[PDB]
């Protein structure tokens, strides 16, 4: 039980240096655990980047760099860009053996971005089945924290959505979030107004999007 | 334009085992030191082990004997893990990976990885999903642009894919990650947003591939 330990998670802005450190559970991190860093780019694209510790994989940016920093490996990002936007694994190796770290999570900042909000009925092959999906889409924004509200006929949502959000983009560094709420077509029939309430640092107050069942 | 193609993967029940093989191209690779890694859904990577060319040298993640067996066959370029006495810990997907060793240098790095195959285990059967427009309107745009999609509901086990247009669309998409709704089913929405009076300008279709049940679906998403 060699465990190896990094960073859940950092924050930097763009231009700027960050460090990612690599811990051992065993000893302090040397030269003979040959520390290997990779990263990970969503669709589950990987990248080799430092090798024994120090020496930068060929094709590899500049910007990436390898050392010791007192008991522990480091990866350093000068100058971290957008693309940055990544999960980053160390790993070592002990005799025979390679340990990954569990991985740091890069969030690469930037101005303030309110969600565009969209919200879309179910549709009427899906009522045809006895169930009715609302989703409610936040785009494209910044920071991360964002609440979404259900309300049918006005009266709060509870335990009946479900939510998931997109990795950072590499490009313009949003996220975007999608909401689903489940009803049973009987109770969809029953009520008239579904509204997607969304809070977020960028608005100055709630954006509400709703319609009204069959208009 | 080196390649590194995985298969194997799918539904496995539990206790029994399975064989995932990788096929690879594109470089010499009688010399090279082979990998085999995963990660389950939403955890880390995890090393399982690698083989020297000569397949002499086998070395393991700590486990019990013989539950992972890697081997290669150099003549067809191939690399393979049998692994056996499935549990749930196992579901993950498994990436073949190139090792580039390097002595005097002092250099061992992963820097070749496959796509992965998929691998559930669970005694749950199949199920492919139902396809549902997420239809735009004229009238419901915000920030400038006009949002259409997909719904990809209620199948199992992981994964689906979903393109736009056969591939043709990219810009504008988000697929977002899969929820486990609690009926045990997965759902997922993709989502495209367009400059809003480029609307009626194009036709939208989903492309939904859920290889496990040989699900394929075409979903043209309407203006409505």
């Amino acid at each position: 039980e060699l465990v190896v330990t990094q960073e859940s998670a950092l924050t930097t802005s763009p231009g700027e240096t960050v460090t990612l450190t690599c811990r051992s559970s065993s000893g302090a991190v040397t030269t003979s655990n040959y520390a290997t860093w990779v990263q990970e780019k969503p669709d589950h694209l990987f990248t080799g980047l430092i090798g024994g510790t120090n020496k930068r994989a060929p094709g590899v940016p500049a910007r990436f760099s390898g050392s010791l920093i007192g008991d522990r490996a480091a990866l350093t990002i000068t100058g971290a860009q957008t693309e940055d936007e990544a999960i980053y694994f160390c790993a070592l190796w002990n005799s025979n053996h390679l340990v990954f770290g569990g991985g740091t999570k890069l969030e690469i900042k930037r101005t303030v971005a309110a969600p565009s909000v969209f919200i879309f009925p179910p549709s009427d092959e899906q009522l045809k089945s006895g169930t009715a999906s609302v989703v409610c889409l936040l785009n494209n924004f910044y920071p991360r924290e964002a609440k979404v509200q259900w309300k049918v006929d006005n009266a709060l949502q509870s335990g009946n959505s479900q939510e998931s959000v997109t990795e950072q983009d590499s490009k313009d560094s949003t996220y975007s979030l999608s909401s689903t709420l489940t009803l049973s077509k009987a109770d969809y029939e029953k009520h008239k107004v579904y509204a997607c309430e969304v809070t977020h640092q960028g608005l100055s107050s709630p954006v509400t999007k709703s319609f009204n069942r069959g208009e | 334009e080196v390649k590194l193609l995985e298969s194997g993967g799918g539904l496995a029940q539990p206790g029994g085992s399975l064989k995932l093989s990788c096929a690879a191209s594109g470089f010499d690779f009688r010399r090279y030191w082979m990998t085999w890694v995963r990660q389950a859904p939403g955890k880390g990577l995890e090393w399982i082990g690698e083989i020297n060319p000569d397949s002499r040298t086998i070395n393991y993640m700590p486990s019990l004997k013989d539950k992972f067996i890697i081997s290669r066959d150099n003549a067809k370029n191939s690399l393979y893990l049998q692994l056996s006495r499935l549990r749930s810990e196992d579901s993950a997907l498994y990436y073949c990976v190139r090792l580039d060793f390097d002595v005097y240098n002092h250099y061992y790095v992963l820097d070749y990885w496959g796509q992965g195959t998929s691998v559930t285990v669970s005694s749950a059967s199949t199920k492919g999903p139902s396809v549902f427009p997420l239809a735009p309107s004229s009238k419901s745009t915000s920030g400038g642009t006009a949002a259409l999609g997909c719904l990809v509901k209620d199948y199992f086990p992981e994964p689906v894919t979903v393109s736009w247009n056969s591939g043709a669309l990219t810009s504008g998409v988000h697929t977002f990650p899969a929820v486990l709704q609690s009926s045990g089913l997965y759902s997922l929405s993709s989502v495209v947003t367009v400059p809003s009076s480029s609307l009626g300008t194009q036709t939208y279709i989903c492309n939904v591939n859920h290889k496990p049940s040989n699900t394929k679906v075409d979903k043209k998403v309407e203006p409505k």
